[PDB]
């Protein structure tokens, strides 16, 4: 429970657009990461940022997303720009929520987000 | 003088219930609306939350 997420915007190929993991308050972290899944294939990964200031980016989204933390409103955002169809799926933000020495964390909250033209 | 007749009240306008809808849609569409259909013994359960 705790956490929570929801909203997004269906826009057309190589629009941009700020996906956000609307915040539920000041959490303990040290790497948010934005992920995505379609159905027929793997879950697979977006970015990774983290608290300590690394950020690491799947290999077939270069160029495309930028991955940002605000500690006010402790709120990551993804801007996406330069869209192609093979971003059509639904995000998800995982937590890192330190279990035991981390684990848990709370990818369960989606984001539906289909590129399309019609 | 100065004398306390009755009391004044405002009244509800219209009354709002709202749960949380936020989600996602749901794994619905691939299990009516699809191509193909399992067998009587190799059983095709998808989980829906
Ligand atoms: C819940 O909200 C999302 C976006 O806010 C919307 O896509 C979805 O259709 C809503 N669910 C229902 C049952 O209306
Ligand atoms: C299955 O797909 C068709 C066309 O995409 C649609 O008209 C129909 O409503 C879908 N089935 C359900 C149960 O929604």
């Amino acid at each position: 429970v705790q956490l929570q997420e929801s909203g997004g915007g269906l826009v057309q190929p190589g629009g941009s657009l700020r996906l956000s993991c609307v915040a539920s308050g000041s959490v303990t972290f040290n790497s948010m990461g934005w992920y995505r899944q379609a159905p027929g294939k793997q879950r697979e990964l977006v970015a990774q940022i983290t608290a300590g200031g690394d950020t690491h980016y799947a290999d077939s989204v270069k160029g495309r997303f930028t991955i940002s933390e605000h500690r006010g409103k402790n709120a990551v955002y993804l801007e996406m720009h330069s869209l192609k169809p093979e971003d059509t799926a639904v995000y998800y933000c995982h937590l890192q929520v330190p279990f035991l020495g981390g684990g848990y964390d709370y990818w369960g909250q989606g984001t539906q987000v289909t590129v399309s033209s019609g | 003088g100065i004398y306390q007749t009755s009391n004044f009240r405002v009244q509800p306008t219209e009354s709002i219930v709202r749960f949380p809808n936020i989600t996602n849609l749901c794994p619905f569409g691939e299990v009516f609306n699809a191509t193909r259909f399992a067998s009587v013994y190799a059983w095709n359960r998808k989980r829906i939350s």
